[PDB]
């Protein structure tokens, strides 16, 4: 575990740098991937779409961060109906045998790069029917999920905060820097 | 528009819908089940997440259920306590049906400006109980817990409020002819096919029938409240619609009388068998910690018998079936909600109807998900 | 630009959700006790990640056979 | 001087335009309570009561009896109606 | 007003029996309103004046809130004003716990004293219901106001004692606030 | 020459097939009817007064990651109870599971249990203390 | 890395040739620096002299259930929730 | 004449009292059918005749559904109409007769697995 | 004087006792018994046989005049020879009461339908013949509600595991969901709560055979 | 032994064959379009062939009423995959692909744990 640093350590330090990759970098080519990262990630990051997948009573709460009081149209995000157009998908609610197949369906006839936030504990690991003989112990057993949001459901401000660790995750991938290594 | 959950699998000519068959069960959450397992107290929250759009109602339900095979009564705080939020989530699922069946027809302004609105009452919920939605506050013996000074008066500017952002949007909406031709005379539902297919609710109340369960069989303090429900004589989706909103501003009076008469006194059943003790007795006297450490463990025996009860949810008469054998742990568990009955009417109310009509017809029948398949 | 939701510490935390009106500068009712740890971010998806693992002991002893 | 509101040019259209008189929404700490309280004391209940208040002669769970068969308690021992007539017409 | 259509008693209140009237001052009302979209009017201008009402959005992370000091969050194993664990292994919060979502495994420490080995919650299970705290005679466990705990991983979830501990650490000044707001109360 | 259909059918019906249970459930696992032990320190005895059903344990290992106590035996929980043994056999063989009784106790026989007994002039059975 | 080879108050260290150490090679083994073990240990054991002292440990409904420890023994005595210790001489 | 009957299909009926009385007389006969010794018959008749012998005193429609209360004339008809139904299956259904099955020792019994003395 | 104790509605209890012993003397053939539940609502158990005779009775006679079926229950019940209890709670808006029909049957024998009487059962009994697998005859379609497809079992029974046999996960060799055999990371960890102290003696011997 | 019951469906066995051979009927009509419609690996001839044995998989029933509702089952069944309810996943299920066949044999099992 650590902790945050104290208020003297701050001043010595300087300011962190926007780029999460930093400005290290040696040659051209480098310095010049860096860059084009940068723009994709923010590309990718100001603008996310979710699905609006949402079967169950976690649902209420993905309206209400639609809803004006936590607005997350503010950060860019926008409920596209159809998965093609959308980006994200928050799984939330229940994920039952009948409904496992769709899911996976729905999933995989979204292009990437996708990225999944497991919103709920019904979602995360079953939640409250965890032992029940008809439903998905969790939906990591059906799809790659990327973020959970722990809650029952979570509050608004959880969930948005789960956002942007999205976003976070969003902004620091490595696709042109590192393929230059590869 | 389908909940996130519901598939019909339509077969359509042109535009219109021939056969619909709809899938419940794509929800199903083998609920009765789990709560057979499990404890009565252990087993309350499972009724909170069925219709889940009804937060407080569902566990009042399962409440006096248990309060009526226990033989036990509540006292009068917990009494409106209970009354004053029965209403207030009465306005939160009128809120929740009119703000869906907005958008299923196309209209995003309601529903955004409803939903600020929902806010405030949320927070009330989390004032009270600790939790946005999905208390748990309501307990067999009265309500779980005592509520936070001041919470009084915030209701009341609230309440205040809410008849002007309730007009805002009726006036923009009610008269509007778009809506108004997209819902008119919509799925007709005479009164006796309404009540031959196991109607209830504002469905029921709204095709012409008097009934309502808060009036005939009163349940709560509903007993000392005047005020008079909405009734439609068209069947329509629209004065359905209208039935609604007259009874969120019913509702409201409602609260005021409540919130206006509220008495001192206790706010939990006497019975410390029943309901367990507060803190400060338990850590001083004996048998207190022997109760609290009992019923926190093995629950309470309740004696063995079936018993049915009932309450005008607001999707409609939601009810629980509930057999116990004696021991401290449920034997069975049938619920009833209201969208069940509502729903297996659709294949024949939506008949002939436009596609689009389907989709509102949907809306109407305002049937939340997780009380149908569980 | 990393702001968190989680920068903010514990002692003004219940200040910030309106949960507490009485600012920490001005009720030292609070604990002032010493193992009080200091505040942290959600560490994670780094290497300072936590990790679950077993806090039991194990159960049974094999034989030794050189003893 | 109270409550952030638009210029009072726009306040006075926007009363025009909405055709009622218009009441703020949005909630301000001196709309809203004394947002930290007194602590509050629960008055303390009749059954605890401090004498006279045996638990055997007002238990309600030691009191509920088996079902009762009717045919067989006459034989122990106006067409008759559930309940009052109710005009849900 | 237009007379009734069906003679209403009270308890009651019909929503339509109100008559379309027939007065040449009633249809041409209804006339021009369909010719020229007055209520469409009534409706545009509601829009526009609500333009100037000022969005209740908070600009999170900045600003936030409000909660309150009931608010299940994350969990949290407190410990004695003299730093001593609090928790004894009675085991009623988990006997209660409706997910079945803590585990425990208890002995005895070196001192002879009541103390946990294995403290697990699973807040993948965890449905934040609190009953585990309502139950637990000596506030060992408590529902910490945090809830900005989202995790990449499924297995950073499942929390040990180790993890509950370090929270209770972090949390301990708010959790006490909490408290002693709520004790005498709860 | 009908009574709505009725007609005649042997009384012990298998239905495993219908039933739905794994046949590899069916084929390897036995039960084993008896009436519940009585908890040694206790002395109340109306949880003892029902036939009960339950299958034998298959395995139980600790899950790796967490030492938890996985199990993928899904009959190990399972616990129904009866009213009498032979209403279990009955239902057991309808169900078509293997099974093997376990014969409870016999009536419990009388105890003299006399009070003066504790005070005698001859007997051994004069108590040391009281 | 010293997160992987704290010894856990409770007592476990991953053997230094056990796979199950694989899993902090990428995130860190939490282990906490107070031992209840050690601050108790630190705080005085108090002292009255009545035969039958009383603790709650914390304070008022804070702390555990009030419990009565009897001092007559020479030696110390701990609470059972706690562990506060008394000595009565 | 009232305007609406209050309820969606429910129509106004005109000569509501020649209704009433044909669908008295049949339900009448259909009872005449039954065996003499029926609960269902001996109470339907004096039911029946009541509401029957009530139906003719009050020629205003409004005052005659004061007198025989239970509801409307509209569907007060419907009711007759269920009861002509009624007679009509239960001539069928012959369930002026004794019992025909005793149900199982232990069948109605709770609650359920409980061991018992001799 | 025991504000905790609840007070039934004693009219109410008068005449449903009276009406109770109307329908017991009016269907004897069916009727088996009819008893009054101390929490003032009516039972009526009644024989397989006579299910929709009895409904039929109910919604149509005037003094019972039960339109509205509010639902089927059904109770499964190991150590009654034929188990499966069913229970159909009816209501009456005329007289504003309550009333309850309940009968047997076993997982074999099939039972009538009450698609019928009323339309509002339909569902119903889709829904308890996939819960329990109780068949209903002459019911115009009998597929199963809530269960996925090719689920094989009623799970409301009592003899099935709480957690079912089988589980779903997904495969990349075949790009597809498959069941496999139930695999718990936790094994469902009951709890023995049974009272060793009998706290109900009002019901120890009444009811005997 | 004889107990003297209600009917399901079919009186006498023959007409349970009657029932029983009517549903092969409609299983071996319908296996082609399932072919086509459900885009799966399964060729005519395994379906066919699975169609047997898992008529086979219960060869001795014996009771009138058992057999009837094996019927009912596969009526249901039948009318699941005649209509397209199913899913690729759900038809396939019937091969258990996911888990190798377990050992049997007394050492495999044994070297292989219970
Ligand atoms: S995790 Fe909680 S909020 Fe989400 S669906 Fe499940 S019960 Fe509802
Ligand atoms: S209830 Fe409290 S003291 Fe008891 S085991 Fe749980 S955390 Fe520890
Ligand atoms: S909040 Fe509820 S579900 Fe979560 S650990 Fe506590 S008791 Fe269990
Ligand atoms: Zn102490």
């Amino acid at each position: 575990q650590q902790t945050l640093p104290v208020a003297e350590v701050a001043q010595n330090l300087p300011k962190k740098g926007y780029s999460p990759f930093g400005t290290k970098q040696s040659s051209v080519a480098e310095w010049s991937l860096a860059r084009l990262d940068d723009l994709l990630n923010w590309g990718r990051k100001g603008s996310i779409w979710p699905l609006t997948f949402g079967l169950a009573c976690c649902a209420v709460e993905m309206m209400h961060i639609a809803a004006p009081r936590y607005d997350m149209d503010r950060y860019g995000v926008v409920f596209r109906a159809s998965p093609r157009q959308a980006d994200v998908i928050i799984v939330a609610g229940t994920l039952t045998n009948k409904m496992a197949p769709a899911l996976r369906k729905v999933y995989d006839q979204m292009p990437e790069p996708r990225w999944v936030i497991s919103m709920g504990s019904c979602a995360n690991g079953g939640g409250y029917y965890h032992y029940s003989y008809s439903v998905v112990r969790g939906c990591d057993r059906i799809i790659p999920v990327d973020i959970y949001v722990p809650g029952c459901p979570p509050t608004a401000e959880a969930l948005m905060y789960g956002v942007l660790q999205l976003q976070k995750k969003v902004k620091r991938m490595k696709t042109l820097q590192m393929w230059y290594r590869k | 528009a389908a909940h996130g959950v519901l598939r019909l699998v339509l077969e359509l000519d042109g535009e219109t819908v021939m056969r619909a068959d709809p899938h419940i069960g794509l929800l199903h959450r083998g609920t009765e089940k789990l709560i057979e397992y499990k404890t009565y107290t252990q087993a309350l929250p499972y009724f909170d997440r069925l219709d889940y759009v009804s937060m407080m109602c569902n566990e009042q339900c399962y409440s006096l259920a248990v309060e009526k095979l226990l033989n036990i009564d509540v006292p009068l705080r917990a009494k409106y306590i209970r009354t004053l939020f029965a209403e207030i989530t009465r306005i939160l699922n009128h809120i929740m049906a009119v703000g869906t069946h907005a958008l299923d027809v196309g209209a995003l302004t309601p529903f955004f400006w409803l939903f600020e609105e929902r806010e405030k009452m949320m927070e009330f919920y989390e004032r009270v109980s600790g939790a946005r939605m999905h208390a748990a506050y309501i307990r067999p013996g009265g309500v779980s817990l005592d509520m936070p000074l001041g919470l009084m008066d915030d209701i009341y500017e609230f309440a205040s409020k809410f008849a002007e952002r309730l007009d805002e949007v009726e006036d923009v909406l009610t008269t509007n002819r778009i809506w108004v031709q997209r819902t008119e005379d919509i799925g007709i539902v005479t009164a006796e096919e309404a009540l031959n297919y196991g109607f209830s609710g504002v469905m029921l109340r709204g095709s012409g029938i008097k009934w309502d369960l808060r009036k005939q069989q009163p349940y709560d303090a509903y007993n000392l409240v005047n005020f008079d429900v909405p009734i439609g004589t068209k069947g329509d989706c629209y004065d359905r619609y209208l039935c609604r909103v007259e009874e969120m501003r019913q509702s409201l009076r409602i609260i005021d009388q409540c919130l206006n008469q509220m008495p001192a006194g206790e706010i939990k059943t006497d019975d410390a068998k029943v309901a367990p003790p507060s803190r400060s007795e338990m850590k001083t006297s004996m048998e207190a910690l022997i109760h609290h450490f009992k019923l926190f463990t093995q629950g309470y025996q309740v004696p063995p018998g079936a018993t049915y009860t009932a309450i005008e949810a607001p999707k409609g008469e939601f009810g629980v079936y509930l057999i116990s054998d004696g021991s401290s742990r449920p034997y069975r568990c049938k619920i009833k909600a209201p969208g069940f009955a509502h729903l297996a009417a659709l294949e024949k109310i939506g008949k002939q109807h436009m596609l689009a009509d389907v989709v509102a017809i949907i809306g109407t029948l305002d049937v939340v998900f997780g009380e149908i398949d569980r | 630009m990393d702001y968190d939701g989680s920068m903010i510490p514990a002692e003004w935390y219940g200040w910030m959700h309106y949960k507490t009106d009485l600012p920490p500068i001005r009720d030292g009712c609070r604990p002032k006790y010493k193992w009080i740890a200091d505040h942290s971010e959600n560490l994670s998806g780094t290497k300072e990640a936590y990790y679950p693992y077993s806090t039991t002991p194990n159960k049974v002893e094999a034989w030794e056979p050189k003893a | 001087a109270l409550r952030r509101d638009v210029s009072p040019l726009i306040q006075r259209i926007r009363a025009f335009l909405l055709g009622r008189e218009h009441n703020l929404a949005l909630r301000f700490e001196d709309g809203l309570a004394d947002r930290t309280q007194p602590q509050p004391e629960i008055p303390d209940g009749p059954s605890h009561l401090l004498s006279a208040n045996y638990y055997c002669q007002r238990d309600g769970r030691r009191e509920v009896l088996p079902p009762i068969d009717l045919v067989e308690q006459q034989k122990q021992l106006k067409l008759p109606t559930p309940g009052k007539v109710y005009a849900w017409d | 007003e237009p007379k009734d259509i069906v003679e209403v008693p009270k308890g009651y209140v019909y929503v339509n029996n109100k008559e379309l009237s027939m007065e040449f001052a009633d249809i041409t009302d209804r006339a021009a309103s369909t010719m020229f979209f007055g209520e469409l009017l009534r409706g545009f201008a509601v829009t526009l004046a609500h333009i100037f009402k000022e969005p209740a959005t908070i600009n999170y992370p900045f600003e936030k809130g409000p909660l309150s000091p009931r608010f299940r969050g994350e969990h949290a194993l407190r410990r004695y004003p003299s730093g001593e664990e609090r928790c004894i292994a009675c085991k009623l919060c988990e006997a209660i716990c409706p997910a079945q979502a803590i585990t425990i495994e208890a002995e005895e420490r070196a001192d002879g004293s009541r103390r946990t080995t294995r403290y697990d919650i699973d807040m993948t299970k965890c449905i934040y219901c609190g009953f585990c705290q309502e139950a637990c005679p000596v506030d060992a466990i408590v529902e910490g106001p945090n809830f900005e705990f989202s995790t990449e991983t499924h297995e950073e979830l499942l929390y040990n004692k180790e993890k509950l501990l370090c929270n209770g650490d972090k949390w301990e000044s708010e959790i006490a606030s909490n408290l002693q707001a709520d004790h005498l109360y709860r | 020459n009908k009574l709505s259909g009725k007609i005649t059918v042997p009384t012990a019906v298998n239905l495993s097939p219908i039933s739905g249970v794994p046949e590899e459930h069916i084929r390897e696992r036995r039960v084993r009817i008896h009436i519940p032990p009585k908890n040694a320190m206790q002395s109340g005895t109306d949880n003892v007064n029902t036939w009960q059903i339950e299958f034998d344990n298959r395995e139980r290992w600790e899950n790796p990651l967490m030492g938890w106590a996985s199990s993928g035996d899904p009959l190990s929980n399972m616990n129904v109870q009866f009213g009498s043994p032979e209403e279990a056999i009955t239902f057991c063989e309808r169900n078509g599971w293997r099974w093997y009784v376990d014969g409870a106790a016999k009536p419990k026989k009388e105890r003299v249990k006399n009070y003066g007994i504790n005070f005698a002039w001859n007997k051994r059975t004069r108590v040391s203390t009281k | 890395r010293g997160d992987i080879e704290k010894v856990t108050h409770t007592g476990q260290v991953f053997d230094k040739e056990d796979y199950r150490n694989a899993r902090f090679v990428n995130a860190k083994r939490y282990v906490n620096e107070n031992w209840g073990i050690k601050l108790i240990e630190e705080v005085p054991p108090k002292e009255c002299t009545e035969r039958v002292v009383f603790c709650d440990g914390g304070d008022g409904p804070l702390g555990h259930p009030k419990v009565y420890i009897n001092l007559d023994k020479p030696g110390n005595h701990i609470c059972g929730y706690c562990g506060l210790r008394f000595v009565k001489k | 004449i009232k305007a609406s009957t209050g309820l969606t299909g429910l129509a106004v009926s005109t000569n509501p009292h020649h209704t009433l009385s044909a669908l008295y007389g049949k339900i009448l006969r259909a009872v005449s059918k039954m065996p003499q010794d029926a609960s269902y018959r001996k109470y339907t008749e004096q039911l029946v005749k009541q509401r029957a012998d009530s139906v003719a005193q009050h020629k205003d429609i409004t005052a005659l559904e004061k007198a025989v209360g239970c509801g409307q004339v509209e569907e007060l008809i419907v009711q007759a109409e269920n009861e002509l139904i009624l007679a009509r299956k239960m001539l069928g259904w012959k369930p002026w007769e004794k019992l025909v099955q005793a149900a199982p020792a232990k069948q109605w019994d709770w609650p359920p697995a409980q061991i018992m003395e001799p | 004087d025991k504000p905790t104790v609840r007070q039934p509605d004693a009219v109410a209890r008068s005449h449903l006792s009276d009406f109770g012993r109307y329908v017991a003397e009016c269907l004897p053939k069916y009727v088996q018994k009819v008893q009054l539940t101390a929490g003032d609502e009516l039972e009526v158990l009644i024989a397989p046989e006579g299910v929709v005779p009895v409904l039929q009775f109910l919604k149509d006679h005037h003094q019972a005049q039960f339109t509205n079926l509010v639902d089927i229950a059904g109770v499964d019940v190991p150590c009654r020879k034929n188990r499966f209890e069913v229970v159909y709670n009816l209501l009456s808006l005329r007289y504003n009461s309550r009333i309850r029909v309940k009968t047997y049957t076993d997982e074999l024998t099939p039972l009538d339908s009450a698609c019928e009487v009323h339309k509002a059962a339909n569902w119903y009994e889709r829904e308890i013949w996939d819960m329990y697998g109780v068949f209903f005859a002459n019911h115009p379609d009998l597929r199963r509600i809530l269960t996925d497809y090719g689920f094989e079992g009623h799970p409301q029974r009592r003899d099935f595991p709480l957690s079912g046999y089988v589980e779903l996960r997904y495969d990349d060799e075949k790009k597809r969901v498959v069941c496999e055999p139930l695999e718990l990371a936790q094994e469902f960890r009951k709890f023995d709560l049974s009272a060793p102290w009998e706290q109900f003696p009002n019901f120890r011997n009444a009811n005997p055979p | 032994a004889v107990q003297q019951v209600r009917p399901i469906l079919s009186v006498d066995r023959e007409e349970a064959r009657k029932r029983a051979l009517n549903l092969y009927k409609a299983w071996y009509r319908q296996i082609p379009y399932i072919v086509m419609d459900y885009d799966i690996p399964m060729t005519v001839e395994q379906c066919r062939d699975k169609l047997r044995e898992e008529f086979v998989k219960h060869r001795n029933v014996t009771d009138i009423r058992v057999i009837d509702m094996l019927v009912i089952k596969g009526q249901m069944e039948l009318k699941e995959s005649v209509e397209i309810w199913k899913q690729k996943g759900h038809i396939m299920r019937y091969w258990k692909e996911s888990q190798d066949p377990k050992p049997t044999d007394f050492l495999s099992k044994f070297i292989q744990g219970v």
